[PDB]
């Protein structure tokens, strides 16, 4: 069972910039190797087959190069949409096996996020629970902090972030923070902030509401 | 009396998966219809709308798959009478599901009089292989052999010159890819 | 045209078998291999088992030979996978991918995955509460609006808007299991603001492994 | 599926008559056409192949033609051996098809039938069934309604006809419809008639008789 | 000298199977198509199939295709028809036709297969004696009813056949009961009457009776 080792796990470039993913295998695999891009969600796309063949419909900038146990990928100019992770894997003996994986991000002019909060749905607190949400949109670096402030009080332990992969538009990230508090306790105060602090942010923002 | 119709496979027998193919059987002139039998079993007629003005048919594949690889014969009406059939179209379809490799033994061109013997590799296939001379004269050699076959040529002539190259196969008629050239 | 057409996710308590299909359609099923590929969460792509279809010729993976049963269908022209003794360490996305175009053993064309969870949890479709938009979530001439797909089991879920015709500004989130035990998750759409008393905003919902299909009107 | 329609279903004529049996395909058959003669018994007898062509043995007085769909079989002076049914058949297209039959029949004068009755024998009424004959005899044409009347009831569907093939001698048709009835229901009533209509009868016979 | 010589008549009873042969002789077997077309009662033909003796080849039609299978013995020279699932329907006269390239140039006598419930039986021969009302002008009728009887055909003779002249038998009709029945009748000069005896000869093959019934007024 040969074992493939793709280099680097992840890596961020610039639009229109030469990318090289490495792909060594633990025996000579001859050509038998090819390489997959997987987009966020979706199942992967093969991109090259035979170490150097291009695909039908893969664009001219993807390419391969290799022999025995060193291979590599190439992008020519990388494109917004060129956001994924990429795999190479062998078909020289059974079992096919993968490469651990390379992501890949694009590194763009930083720009801040637009916070947005949203109080508990009426049909939620029907239920007997109380959601916030604080979204952080369209935000680039992906680094972010958001903090909880219930009466001015940091509410540390009650919320869950999630952060989207990067869009193959626009190359920023998108976030979300829900502070998930029972009808009871979110009736025992008043102001509910989220405070968020970005590199494209001179101060922190506070977006806030009143119950 | 009667004459025999020819059949023969458009552009060649070996037709690669998903390939267009067009099987040609030429009869005689005032024959009403013209029947294509594959694998003994009626598989298509075709009735010449004007049967004194035409003396052969054409019957296409679009898409060639392993489903119709295999053999075919062809027959002909005149009246209530059935020509005797044409030859057996043997159709082959290639480029199935892997490359064998091929070697050869001792080198890929030696000096006259030695004992050339190609082999062919391909596990995940059959114990049946082929070894064919591409171009001028364009014959095929059967080889048998477990995930190995053995191609004996013996002492090399003039003629013994050519690229060659090798088929695996899942069944008589159903070979995988072409392997890279000799 | 070449399509590859995978059964829905489901939940597994443990000790159940699981039957995943693979429908081809589009070309000659039994002329192409058909591969079942798995990828569990951070494990990356790992290669199951393989099927030539044309004589049910079967190639496994020692690891998988185990509790894997692939088997190939050409009346239908379905690939199955059955993985029987489902251990908790199974849950997984299951592919299955074709490898016939370029004899050179590559996966050309693969199906939409499978996200199969094995769980002593109960399947509990979501329930669907709207963000509605305000001052409080309005940038000036950019609203912010979605809803929060709160409490399902297992994965996946899947939110469109206005049933696919917005597309545009869209962000679902990743889903974040919660304390409950059960996941939670939210559909973010940034619209215009003049389109708010106008544009009638609907995020669909569905949930396939519970059945559950729910529409939710964002008002503000 | 080819669709033979041959026209007329029957036709009578004299000796020495000239004969035009038409015959028409759905689809254009290109001359794959076949006219047989069938005597009454016999088996049927090619007569034209190939559209036009007289099969060996078939006599100058039959001719066929036509291209295609239409199709014609002619007998240029009808002698007494001709008299027979008619039929074209087609071998263009599986399955082979034949057209309905023309019944090529003597014309003679029309002459009424003799009507005759026939009260259930002894020996049936010995064997609990009873059948009341009515006999049509040496009439022309074949053409006859024969009503049945039990004691002035009119019947339906107790009686069955059978008609007799043109006699060699004269030309004509005879004709016996059967009313058959239990020694029960026989027993039950007393005048039994059969009215006889023809068109050389001015006005319907009626032949009655009394258990 | 071409010569296409069916298998007998054979009765066979509704969901049964009915194998029907046909020799051929004065030709080369092989060198021809084999067909076989039907005819119903008082109805015209309708097309079976074909076997290609040299090939082994066959094509039936759709109606049948399932039911039939239609063969050819090289060695005894001889084809072969076999209709499984009997419905009334297949009752009909089974001709077994040569293909040629004329078409169909021979056909073989015609084989009967029956199709029905009922069973083999003999008829009941009754006299249709000549009365005042089967006496006009100068001439009486008189008959036998051949009744109820399975399968056909009747044989019916008058005078063990002297009188022919008048006689006319009825084709059979077939009866509610399943059985056929038919009238034989004649006329004869009704001076004659007790003059001359008339006896009716009815002989059926199939049950294998032969009754001699005289017609006495």
């Amino acid at each position: 069972d040969i074992q493939m080792t793709q280099s680097p796990s992840s890596l961020s470039a610039s639009v229109g910039d030469r990318v090289t993913i490495t792909c060594r295998a633990s025996q000579d695999i001859s050509n038998y190797l090819n390489w997959y891009q997987q987009k966020p969600g979706k199942a992967p796309k093969l991109l090259i087959y035979y170490t150097s063949r291009l695909h039908s419909g893969v664009p001219s900038r993807f390419s391969g190069s290799g022999s025995g146990t060193d291979f590599t990928f190439t992008i020519s100019s990388l494109q917004p949409e060129d956001i994924a992770t990429y795999f190479c894997q062998q078909g020289n003996t059974r079992p096919w096996t993968f490469g651990g994986g390379t992501k890949v991000e694009i590194k763009r002019t930083v720009a801040a996020p637009s916070v947005f909060i949203f109080p508990p749905s009426d049909e939620q607190l029907k239920s007997g629970t109380a959601s916030v949400v604080c979204l952080l949109n369209n935000f680039y670096p992906r680094e972010a902090k958001v903090q909880w402030k219930v009466d001015n009080a940091l509410q540390s332990g009650n919320s869950q972030e999630s952060v989207t992969e990067q869009d193959s538009k626009d190359s920023t990230y998108s976030l979300s923070s829900t502070l998930t508090l029972s009808k009871a306790d979110y009736e025992k105060h008043k102001v509910y902030a989220c405070e968020v602090t970005h590199q494209g942010l001179s101060s922190p923002v506070t977006k806030s509401f009143n119950r | 009396t009667l004459p025999k119709p020819f059949i023969w496979a458009e552009p060649h027998f070996m037709v690669p998966k998903e390939k267009q193919v067009t099987i040609c059987c030429q009869g005689n002139y005032g024959a009403v219809e013209y029947q294509l039998h594959f694998e003994g079993s009626l598989f298509a007629v075709d009735r010449p709308k004007p049967p004194e003005r035409i003396n052969k048919v054409k019957f296409y594949i679009p898409d060639m798959n392993s489903r119709m690889a295999g053999q075919y014969s062809c027959i002909y009406r005149v009246g209530e009478l059935w020509s005797e059939p044409s030859n057996l179209l043997d159709l082959v379809v290639t480029e199935m599901y892997d490359t064998p490799t091929l070697s050869v033994h001792p080198g890929p061109e030696v000096i006259s009089g030695e004992k050339v013997t190609f082999y062919c590799r391909l596990d995940t296939a059959t114990s049946m292989f082929l070894l064919l001379k591409e171009g001028r004269s364009s014959h095929v050699q059967r080889g048998y052999g477990k995930v190995q076959a053995e191609f004996p040529l013996g002492p090399v002539t003039t003629a013994h010159r050519g690229t060659y190259r090798c088929f695996g196969s899942y069944n008589n008629h159903a070979w995988s890819f072409p392997s890279e050239p000799v | 045209q070449v399509q590859l057409v995978q059964s829905g996710a489901e939940v597994k308590k443990p000790g159940s078998s699981v039957k995943v299909s693979c429908k081809a359609s589009g070309y000659t099923f039994s002329d192409y291999v058909i591969n079942w590929v798995r990828q569990a969460p951070g494990q990356g792509l790992e290669w199951m088992g393989e099927i030539y279809p044309g004589s049910g010729t079967n190639y496994y993976n020692e690891k998988f030979k185990a509790k894997a049963t692939i088997t190939a269908d050409k009346s239908t022209s379905t690939a199955y996978m059955e993985l029987s003794s489902l251990r908790s360490e199974d849950t997984a996305v299951y592919y299955c991918a074709r490898r016939g175009r370029y004899g050179l053993y590559a996966m050309d064309y693969w199906g939409q995955g499978t996200t199969v969870t094995v769980s002593s949890a109960s399947t509990k479709g979501p329930s669907v509460f709207p963000l509605a938009p305000s001052s409080k979530s309005t940038s000036g001439g950019t609203a912010a609006l979605g809803c929060l797909v709160k409490d399902y089991f297992p994965e996946p879920v899947t939110v469109s808007w206005n049933s696919g015709a917005l597309t545009s500004g869209v962000h679902t989130f990743p889903a974040v299991l919660q304390s409950s035990g059960l996941y939670s998750l939210s559909s973010v759409v940034t619209v215009p603001s003049s389109s708010l008393g106008t544009q009638t905003y609907i995020c669909n919902v569905n949930h396939k492994p519970s059945n559950t299909k729910v529409d939710k009107r964002v008002e503000p």
